[PDB]
Parts: C-alpha cells; sequence; structure tokens
C-alpha cells in the first residue's frame, strides 16, 4: 500500500524486530509494539491486513501478555459490519486463541467466547 | 490422448475424483500402447498401469476386463527378467480378490497362474496361491474339495521355508470340521493351533479367530455359558484393535450368555 | 525333571475352566508348552 | 591381556591401545568441522594461539596435500606431519606410474593399508591420527572421506572432528535433510553456524579459518578476511 | 561378613511356614534386588517355587504406556504416537517409563498446554547417552 | 632392531593342548554382522547384512563382497581391514599365477593359497594372524562349489552354513528349512528369511547386499532387482 | 558381598529405597545430592521418583572466566590499569575457586 | 529452574497434570568446591535447609 508496505510502517517493522528480538523478551519496550501494530491497522485495508498480522505472528515479538493484548484489540476492531465473516478466518489461522501456553489469561479467553458467538 | 505417459498418468488420477469413472478408464489404454518385444518401456507402463485399473476397479466391476488383461500382459513380463514377472501377477491377484467377484472366475486365474510358476519353477510363489485356493473354496461350499488340498498342504509347508504359514493351514482345516459337525476332531485341530502360536508373535487378530470358534464348541455345544462368555471377551478385544466387521458378532454373543444365565 | 512340570501346567489350564477332572486336550497342550521350552536353544 | 610388551587378540574384542588413540587425538582445544555440498565442500577450524611471541603465518593446520586434494588432519603434530610426508611421496609416485590423476579415494585407501599392518606388528605401534579428505572428483563429483587409525575409512555426506563430534552430529542431521537448497556461500555460512553453536564462540576475525573446495576448479584455497567477515556479518543481520 | 546375628532369624522363617500353610488363609511374597546370595534351602520346594523376573518391553506394550500418559497433555495432530515407538532399540521397562514422567517436565517449563515433538527427543537423549566411538568389527 | 622382535609367535600350546590366539578368533567371528550362503546347484547365492550406524555415509561406498575374479567372489564374517588386506593379496596371487597358464582357476587353489598366508602368520611371530573367516563362492561347469575358510587355516565343503552374530542359533534355523530342489530366485527368498530371523534391524534394499555365481559366473545383483523379491515374498 | 561394616551400607541404601517405595510422597519435599564421582547408583535412581534430575559440573567459558575474576578483583586493592583479558587467555580449565 | 518454581506454583503443573520432582543430584569434580555450588544455592532458594 502506498506508506503501508512501502514506507514508515514497513521499514519501522523491520528495524524494531531486530531491535527486539525473538528469542528475548523486552529489551525495547511495549509502546512501539503497540503503536507499530495500532499503525499497520490504520495503514491498511481489511484483505491487506489479515496477511500482514499472520506475519508477525511468526516472531515472538515481547511477552506472551504483551502481544495477547495486541492481537485482541485489533480483534475487537475487526468486530462489525461485512468485515466480520473475513475475521473468521483470521481468529482461525491465528493459533493463540484455539491454544493455550499460558491460559490462566483471560484476554484469550474472550476472544474464544466471541468465536463461539459467531 | 496425450503424448507421454508421464502428462496422462498425472491427469488420469483426478478424473475419478472429479467426473467419473468412464473419463479414468479411456487413459488406461496404455496398457494396449507401445508394445515391444523387448519390454523396456512396457513393463515401465504396466507398472502405473496396475495402479490405475484398482482405483478404478471397485465401482466400475471391470472384473471381467481385468481378467482378460491379466493373461495379456503375461509373456511380456517374463522377458525383462523373472523377479517383476512373479511381482506384478501376485500384486495384481491381491487387489482382485479384495473386491466382490464370482469365485468361479476367480478360480480360473490363480489355476493357470499355479501353472505359470511351475513354468519358471517356484515352490515359493505356488505355496501361497495354493493357500488362497481353500480360503476360495470353503466358501462356495465345496467343502469337500477344502479337505484334500488342506491335508496335501499341511505336509509341504512343514518341511519347506516359511513357519507363519502353518498356522493359517491349520485355522482353515477347523472350519472344515466344524461344518461337517463332528466336534472332538475341531477341538483338536485348534490345540494345535495354539501351540505354534506361542513361539512368536502374533498378532491379536490371528489367535481371536482360533477363540471364536473354541467359543463355537462351548456356548452351543457344552451349554457352559459361563466359560463361552470369557472366551468371547478375549475374542473381541482382538477384533477392536486393528478394527473389524467380527466385533459385532462377538458382541450379541457376549449379551445372549447374560440371558442364558439368567441375569438381565 | 521337567516331565515332573507337564504334569503341574496341566492342573492349570483345567483349574482355569472350572473343570473337576482333567482331559487329554489340557494333557497335550502341557506337553505342548514344555516341548516349546526345549525347542529353544 | 598382555599390552605390556605385545597386542594380541583379546575377549575385549578391541584394544585397551586401539582406543587410547581414538580418545585422546587432540591435546589443545581445537574443533574442526566438514560439509559436503555439490557447490563446495568445507571444512571450517580454528586459528589460536597462547602468546604473540610466535608467529601465526605459517601456524596452520590446514595441508594442501597437492592442486587438486586438501587435507585436514586432527592428530598429535608430530604424527600428522610424518603422514603428510609420506601421503606426498606415494600420490606424486602413482601421478608418475599410472600417468593419470590419483582419486581421493584411491589415496584414502592405500593410506589405510598401510595403518593396518602396523596393527599385525607388535613391534611398531600405528600413527595416532584421523585424516579428513576432501576434493573434487569430475567422476562423482566432490567427495569427502575420513579416515580413522584402526583402517577404517568411509565417505560421509558431512562429518565433524574435535572431541565434541558427538554434539555436532546432531545439528549436523537437522542440517543434512536440506543442503541441496543451499548456494554458495550460503553454505558458508551454515557451516559457520554449526561450529559456533557447539564451541559457543561467535567467531573474530583471527579465530577462525575457513578452506572451500570449489566445483568446476581444482581450487582448494583457504579464504581471504573480506570474504570470511562478509558471512560473519551475514549471520548477524539473521539473529 | 557374619552369618550367626542373621541365623535365628533366618531360622524362624523356616518354622513358621511349617506351622501354617495347610489350612492357608495367609501370603507370603519375597522381593529381592540381590538374589546372587539365596539360601539353599531358602529355595527348597516347600517353601518357594514360584521366581518371577522382570522381562524386555514388546513394541505393542510400550504403546500402551504412552497412550496412557498423552491423554494428560493434550494430543495434538502436530505430533504423531507412532514415532516414539519408531524410535527405540527395545530397552527395559524402567527405561520406557522414566522416559514418559520426564518429557511432562520439559514440557511445563516450554510454558506450553499441548505437546511437541522436540521435548520428547531431549528428553529422549537424557535418558539414553552414553555413546562413543568403538568397535573395530566394522567400528 | 629391524630384524629382532619376537621370532616365536604370540599363540603357544598348552597343556590344553589348544591353541590361545585361535580361540579367541572364534570370538572375533562371532562379532560380525549376519551372513549367509545358499547353493541353488545351477546357482550360487550369498548374503549379508550391512548393519549401518550413522546415518552421514555416501553412495553405497565400500562393499563386504568384492571379485577376486570373474569367477569367484568372497564374502565374509570378522574384522573388516583385514578383509579389505586379504583380498588384495590373493587378487593379486589369483591373477599372476592363472595368467601364466590361460586355464580358469579351479576353486581348491585359492583355497590353498588363502590357507597358507593365514598359516605362515601361526608359524611365525611379530605379526599376528587374521580374524576373519570367508565364504568363497564361484560357479564353473558342472563342479560342486561353496566353501567356506577358517582363521585357523582349515577348509571344509557346504550346501549351506552362517556366520555373524548368533551363527549356531540360525544355522540351526538354516538346517531344518534348507532341503532338496531349489531354483537361483528360491534361494534368495529363503536367505533373507534366515537373515531376518538372525536379526532384522530392518532390510531395505540397502540392508541387504546378495551376490550370485551362476550365468557365467558371479554377477551382482541391482537394488531394484533384490527388492522385487523382497514384495515376492516378505 | 560383605557384612562387615558393610551391613551398615546395606542398611542405609535399603532405607533410600524404601522411603520411594513407600506410600509417602515428598509432597513438598526437596532433595539435593553431592557425589564426586557417581558408579555406586541404584537401578531405581534413574527412573524419576527419587533422584528426578541429574547436573553435571561445566567449565567455564572464558566471557564467565573474565567475569570471575572481576568480581575476585573488585572488592580488594589495586593500582589504576590491569588487562583483565590477557589473564583470561592463559587460564583455561579452573572454576571459581 | 528446577527446584524453585515448585515451590512458587503447583498449580501451573497441576492443571497440565504432571508428576513434578522429588530429588536432584549434583556430581563431578569438586573445582567449584562441592559444598561452595551448594551452598550459594542455598540462600538463593531461601528455605529450611
Amino acid at each position: 500500500a502506498k506508506e503501508g508496505r512501502l514506507q514508515e510502517v514497513i521499514e519501522t517493522l523491520l528495524s524494531l524486530e531486530k531491535q527486539t528480538r525473538t528469542a528475548s523478551d523486552m529489551v525495547s519496550t511495549s509502546r512501539i509494539l503497540v503503536a507499530v501494530v495500532k499503525m499497520c491497522y490504520e495503514a491498511k485495508e481489511w484483505d491487506l491486513l489479515n496477511e500482514n498480522i499472520m506475519l508477525l505472528s511468526k516472531r515472538r515479538s515481547q511477552l506472551k501478555q504483551a502481544v495477547a493484548k495486541m492481537v485482541q484489540q485489533c480483534c475487537t476492531y475487526v468486530e462489525e459490519i461485512t468485515d466480520l465473516p473475513i475475521k473468521l478466518r483470521l481468529i482461525d489461522t491465528l493459533r493463540m486463541v484455539t491454544e493455550g501456553k499460558i491460559y490462566v489469561e483471560i484476554e484469550r479467553a474472550r476472544l474464544t467466547k466471541t468465536l463461539a458467538t459467531i | 490422448m496425450a503424448a507421454a505417459a508421464v502428462v496422462e498418468f498425472q491427469r488420469a488420477q483426478s478424473l475419478l475424483s472429479t467426473d467419473r469413472e468412464a473419463s479414468i478408464d479411456i487413459l488406461h489404454s496404455i496398457v494396449k500402447r507401445d508394445i515391444q518385444e523387448n519390454d523396456e518401456e512396457a513393463v515401465q507402463v504396466k507398472e502405473q498401469s496396475i495402479l490405475e485399473l484398482g482405483s478404478l476397479l471397485a465401482k466400475t466391476g471391470q472384473a471381467a476386463e481385468l481378467g482378460g488383461l491379466l493373461k495379456y500382459v503375461r509373456p511380456f513380463l517374463n522377458s525383462i527378467s523373472k523377479a517383476k514377472a512373479a511381482r506384478l501377477v501376485r500384486s495384481l491377484l491381491d487387489l482382485f480378490l479384495d473386491m466382490e467377484a464370482a469365485t468361479g472366475q476367480e478360480v480360473e486365474l490363480c489355476l493357470e497362474c499355479i501353472e505359470w510358476a511351475k513354468s519358471e519353477k517356484r515352490t515359493f510363489l505356488r505355496q501361497a496361491l495354493e493357500a488362497r485356493l481353500v480360503s476360495l473354496y470353503f466358501d462356495t461350499k465345496r467343502y469337500q474339495e477344502a479337505l484334500h488340498l488342506g491335508s496335501q498342504l499341511l505336509r509341504e509347508l512343514k518341511k519347506m521355508d516359511d513357519k507363519a504359514l502353518l498356522v493359517e493351514v491349520q485355522l482353515l482345516e477347523s472350519k472344515t470340521y466344524h461344518a461337517l459337525s463332528n466336534l472332538p476332531k475341531a477341538r483338536a485341530a485348534l490345540t494345535s493351533a495354539r501351540t505354534t502360536a506361542n513361539a512368536i508373535y502374533c498378532p491379536p487378530k490371528l489367535q481371536a479367530t482360533l477363540d471364536m470358534q473354541s467359543g463355537i464348541i462351548h456356548a452351543a455345544e457344552e451349554k457352559d455359558w459361563k466359560t463361552a462368555y470369557s472366551y468371547f471377551y478375549e475374542a473381541f478385544e482382538g477384533y477392536d484393535s486393528i478394527d473389524s466387521p467380527k466385533a459385532i458378532t462377538s458382541l450379541k454373543y457376549m449379551l445372549l450368555c447374560k440371558i442364558m444365565l439368567n441375569t438381565p | 525333571a521337567e516331565v515332573k512340570g507337564v504334569c503341574t501346567e496341566a492342573g492349570m489350564y483345567a483349574l482355569r475352566e472350572r473343570r473337576v477332572h482333567v482331559t487329554q486336550e489340557d494333557f497335550e497342550m502341557a506337553v505342548a508348552k514344555v516341548m516349546q521350552k526345549d525347542s529353544e536353544k | 591381556g598382555f599390552d605390556r610388551h605385545i597386542t594380541i587378540f583379546s575377549p575385549e574384542g578391541r584394544l585397551y591401545q586401539v582406543e587410547y588413540a581414538f580418545k585422546a587425538i587432540n591435546q589443545g582445544g581445537l574443533t574442526s568441522v566438514a560439509v559436503r555440498g555439490k557447490d563446495c565442500a568445507v571444512i571450517v577450524t580454528q586459528k589460536k594461539v597462547p602468546d604473540k611471541l610466535l608467529d601465526s603465518s605459517t601456524v596452520t593446520h590446514l595441508f594442501k596435500i597437492t592442486e587438486n586434494i586438501g587435507c585436514v588432519m586432527t592428530g598429535m603434530t608430530a604424527d600428522s606431519r610424518s603422514q603428510v610426508q609420506r601421503a606426498r611421496y606415494e600420490a606424486a609416485n602413482w601421478k608418475y606410474k599410472y600417468g593419470y590423476e590419483i582419486p581421493v579415494d584411491m589415496l584414502c585407501k592405500r593410506i589405510a593399508d598401510i595403518s593396518q599392518v602396523y596393527t599385525q606388528n607388535a613391534e611398531m605401534r600405528p600413527l595416532g591420527c584421523c585424516m579428513i579428505l576432501i576434493g573434487i572428483d569430475e567422476e562423482q563429483g566432490p567427495q569427502v572421506y575420513k579416515c580413522d587409525p584402526a583402517g577404517y575409512y568411509c565417505g560421509f555426506k558431512a562429518t565433524a572432528a574435535g572431541v565434541k563430534q558427538t554434539e555436532s552430529t546432531s545439528f549436523l542431521e537437522k542440517k543434512v535433510k536440506k543442503k541441496f537448497d543451499w548456494t554458495f556461500e550460503q553454505t558458508v555460512e551454515t557451516a559457520i553456524t554449526c561450529l559456533s553453536t557447539v564451541l559457543s564462540i561467535d567467531f573474530k576475525p583471527s579465530e577462525i579459518e575457513v578452506g572451500v573446495v570449489t566445483v568446476e576448479n581444482p581450487k582448494f584455497r583457504i579464504l581471504t578476511e573480506a570474504e570470511i567477515d562478509a558471512h560473519l556479518v551475514a549471520l548477524a543481520e539473521r539473529d | 561378613g557374619a552369618d550367626r546375628e542373621v541365623q535365628r532369624i533366618l531360622l524362624e522363617l523356616l518354622n513358621q511356614m511349617d506351622g501354617f500353610d495347610q489350612n492357608v488363609n495367609v501370603k507370603v511374597i519375597m522381593a529381592t534386588n540381590r538374589a546372587d546370595t539365596l539360601d539353599p534351602a531358602l529355595l527348597r520346594p516347600g517353601r518357594l517355587d514360584r521366581k518371577i523376573e522382570f522381562p524386555l518391553p514388546d513394541r505393542r506394550q510400550k504403546r500402551l504406556i504412552f497412550s496412557t500418559i498423552t491423554s494428560k497433555m493434550n494430543l495434538s495432530e502436530e505430533v504423531d504416537l507412532e514415532d516414539y515407538v519408531a524410535r527405540p532399540d527395545k530397552i527395559s521397562g524402567a527405561d520406557i517409563n522414566s522416559i514418559c514422567q520426564e518429557s511432562g517436565m520439559l514440557a511445563v517449563r516450554e510454558n506450553r498446554y499441548i505437546v511437541l515433538a522436540k521435548d520428547f527427543e531431549k528428553a529422549y537423549k537424557t535418558v539414553i547417552k552414553k555413546d562413543e566411538q568403538e568397535h573395530e568389527f566394522y567400528k | 632392531m629391524a630384524e629382532r622382535g619376537y621370532s616365536f609367535s604370540l599363540t603357544t600350546f598348552s597343556p590344553s593342548g589348544k591353541l590361545v590366539q585361535i580361540e579367541y578368533a572364534l570370538a572375533a567371528v562371532a562379532g560380525g554382522a549376519p551372513s549367509v550362503g545358499i547353493k541353488a546347484a545351477n546357482g550360487v547365492v550369498l548374503a549379508t547384512e550391512k548393519k549401518q550406524k550413522s546415518i552421514l555415509y555416501d553412495e553405497r561406498s565400500v562393499h563386504k563382497v568384492e571379485p577376486i575374479t570373474k569367477h569367484i567372489g568372497l564374502v565374509y564374517s570378522g574384522m573388516g581391514p583385514d578383509y579389505r588386506v586379504l583380498v588384495h593379496r590373493a587378487r593379486k596371487l589369483a591373477q599372476q599365477y592363472y595368467l601364466v597358464y590361460q586355464e580358469p582357476i579351479p576353486t581348491a587353489q585359492l583355497v590353498q593359497r588363502v590357507a597358507s598366508v593365514m598359516q605362515e602368520y601361526t608359524q611365525s611371530g611379530g605379526v599376528r594372524p587374521f580374524g576373519v573367516s570367508l565364504l568363497i563362492c564361484g560357479w564353473n561347469e558342472g563342479r560342486p562349489y561353496l566353501f567356506q575358510s577358517d582363521p585357523s587355516g582349515a577348509y571344509f565343503a557346504w550346501k549351506a552354513t552362517a556366520m555373524g552374530k548368533n551363527y549356531v542359533n540360525g544355522k540351526t534355523f538354516l538346517e531344518k528349512r534348507y532341503n532338496e530342489d531349489l531354483e537361483l530366485e528360491d534361494a534368495i527368498h529363503t536367505a533373507i528369511l534366515t537373515l531376518k530371523e538372525s536379526f532384522e534391524g530392518q532390510m531395505t534394499e540397502d540392508n541387504i547386499e546378495v551376490g550370485i555365481c551362476n550365468e557365467a559366473g558371479f554377477r551382482r545383483l541391482t537394488p531394484t532387482e533384490v527388492k522385487d523379491y523382497l514384495a515376492a515374498i516378505a | 558381598e560383605g557384612t562387615s561394616a558393610d551391613r551398615e551400607i546395606q542398611r542405609t541404601l535399603m532405607e533410600l529405597l524404601n522411603q520411594m517405595d513407600g506410600f509417602d510422597t515428598l509432597h513438598r519435599v526437596k532433595m539435593i545430592m553431592a557425589t564426586n564421582r557417581p558408579d555406586t547408583l541404584d537401578p531405581a535412581l534413574l527412573r524419576p521418583g527419587r533422584l528426578d534430575r541429574k547436573i553435571h559440573i561445566d567449565l567455564p567459558n572464558e566471557q564467565a572466566r573474565l567475569d570471575i575474576l572481576k568480581i575476585h578483583a573488585g572488592p580488594i586493592t589495586k593500582h589504576g590499569e590491569i588487562d583483565y583479558e590477557a589473564i583470561v587467555k592463559l587460564s583455561d580449565g579452573f572454576n571459581g575457586a | 529452574e528446577v527446584i524453585e518454581l515448585p515451590l512458587t506454583n503447583p498449580e501451573l503443573f497441576q492443571r497440565v497434570g504432571i508428576i513434578p520432582p522429588k530429588g536432584c543430584l549434583l556430581y563431578g569434580p569438586p573445582g567449584t568446591g562441592k559444598t561452595l555450588l551448594a551452598r550459594a544455592v542455598a540462600s538463593q532458594l531461601d528455605c529450611n535447609f
């Protein structure tokens, strides 16, 4: 997209993920992680986004907890309108909602709850 | 059709699942195509043809067709090496008998096959085909025909290679006896089977069948349902593990024994 | 000594079946069990 | 049995003395690894010194046996150096007599026979060394053959040397499923990586000594710093 | 070192056996871990006849054990049960039991609520190791 | 020294009247991977097992069957390096003697030469005998074939035999199953079965090496060819 | 197979196994063992449910070695300049003590 | 990781359903000083020795 996968967002994504590491937790801080994730959503539309969210999931990118918060908000925003049947695809693709690792966590439980509602 | 064996083979595999039986069948004519006397290329296309024909075979009932093909490939295969000849022929035959088929028709093919196997001189391969016969014959109710062949066979297996077969010849033999209805002989046949069986590890199913037949004697003729139930359970377990239809019949028997004992 | 064993085994099958008197099928079966021990080296 | 001044057949099934050669074959801390591709065959070694009153421009453990053939040696220094000299003469002679190039494999088999006799003598011991032969044949392509001084030699898909061989083997197997998917340099990179994990040392420009055999050349060359640093930099980018 | 102090103890066991077991109602069961130095007349019949020794496991036996434990870790279609069976060389029953308890312990630390192939292989090695280059047979 | 050392042998007469070193070599033999031989009369079958133990290998590199001549072949049980060396000296002797003459090799004469080299080492010291046992397999005309050679220095004729681990047990299996007229294809089926019974770690078309002597002597089987037989009866 | 002093060896060993063999469960009870050379372990210890974990010594890396030297040097008195790395080089095969 | 974690939660182990550790062994050359390695540990765990 114009500045989505060819300027601010993408360049910033590559430098951070190197800084953060997938082999470590927090060395950056969560703020940059959240900011990138909220910006990428704003940057692009529904068809582009789904491919992008899955990519990010490949890499660890901080705490189990940190990632879970970021994924949860994005699910919340996609929950509307015609955007709802494409959402079904995304939530299924990511495993941390049909799967636990640390599952005394409320955010994951909610996202499952929602899937049942669908 | 296509201009190559490779392209045609791939396209054919998908046709049965997508459209229907008729489309995959037309491609199988590689069998009556690119024939030689050398048979370097011709054998390679036959190996592909056996698998494609099996895929087709249950739905079509092409049992009759298969028969023409089985004879037809035979002098071709002999040519390149005896071992492949032996292998394609045996492999096809196993495929054939799985399906619903006429016994008479099958028995002619197996019968010619025995002669084919002598020609080169195989007691390894010949012994195996003779086994298949005892199983086909019993169903047709040529019980008498089964008894003699089995007696001759029991002597051959004993002395020669491969130890495992011997138990099967003994299992088929007791079945022969059961239908004739003279009870002691059958009780005695199974005991022999248990002896051989214990020596090496044998699957649950082989053993389980023996126990159904021990069971047949106990409930239906010695009326000792308590004991018969114990045999049926074991048999029931052996069948469950590898999945067989036999389990439902064993399940009937396990219920019946309780009713006879007079306990709802 | 190993003949004695054949007799001891024979009793076990019959007991398990809850029979009063031991028969030829069992007695043979026992011989068979002891014959397998002899077969192995 | 009596190892004391003779060596005999024993119920042990091996010899205490043969095991002892297997066991201590390094008295330093070098480790080595070799991988085979169809693009290269690479051996990765170390450079280490105890002081700097010593030179390092003649110190090496990679030998150029001949143009086509290369040999890295794991063994006692005295024994490694001797064997090379013996080999150098035998190869040359094979070239003279036959008029044709000596196969890599052929040398390993010939040398093996010389080892074996010494195993029969109770008046002389076998040399203590494991010899890894690497080369580029035009008759099966590149070839990687390891010898051990029991008289055993075999060709492998890749192998490792030093005292931590088994540990290196575990990485190797994972890797060895896919290795024909590596291009030229990317072979080299992975090769660096598996020694760095075992040994637990992120290398430095004067600690490493990569030797590569190159297909479509009869070259065995030890790589220049610029190329060696280019790789090292390359793994940083994936970290 | 001694054979007297223990002697009176040993006599008494013989006395008791003889005192009863004609209106049998009490069983006697023995366990040993160094049965290389029993008494000859600890074995004289009319005192002991069955000796049951521990065996190697069957392929099918290993499987059963594996089927029971996995139920607890929570299955996946990622893992295959079969590979776990295929990997062994048919070692003793203690060893097969040993690994199954261990695999669960690795998994919790890795923070998982499912199951992964890799921890079984780490766990598998931990018990198995000792291996060294040997054999001149064909080495 | 360069001529000093042990002039007399390590092996020595005992008040037992046995030869210690010799006794040990039966053990040395024992350790070998499973071997068999079947004589198909018109044919000959020899078979063995390649154990495998490192996934890291190449091709089917070294064998355990090497052709001495175009008519006789050896396979063995015992120590591998010894085998390579044993083959080289003999191989040299077979060609030189039977190119003086143009007659083709008689079987017994090879046996006589292998045994002598084995025996001289028993006579002399400094060097120890080899600790291998060989199966000399050949074909020629209507002659008998299939012969066995000991690290002892002794030879015997056989119709069938087995080597390697659990040699006595396998031979007892072999004894019962092997009788009368058989076929070259048939003999192969049996040998695989007898090897499987001795031990199977697995069998693939690369755990097995089978070679035969039949049409025009020794011929090496393709990997596919053997695999056809595995399917022909597993 | 004495019972000289050796009967006591058997007495203690048997006790260790008896606790495990029991209906006791080390419910929150932790065990740490120290052994100089391992070769006298029982066949019941290989199985967990007594000695679960057996950890080895590990010989320090040069970066560990630097750290250890550094923490030692630090309390005590010194000049103003020490090349730490040079000493790291000479040193190998030691533990912190 | 072995010792300390069971003390903090059995609960985490419990959900999975897995038996936790009882004993741990340290062996080798007493280059640390046998007793020193252990003693250093005792301090960290801060429990009833």
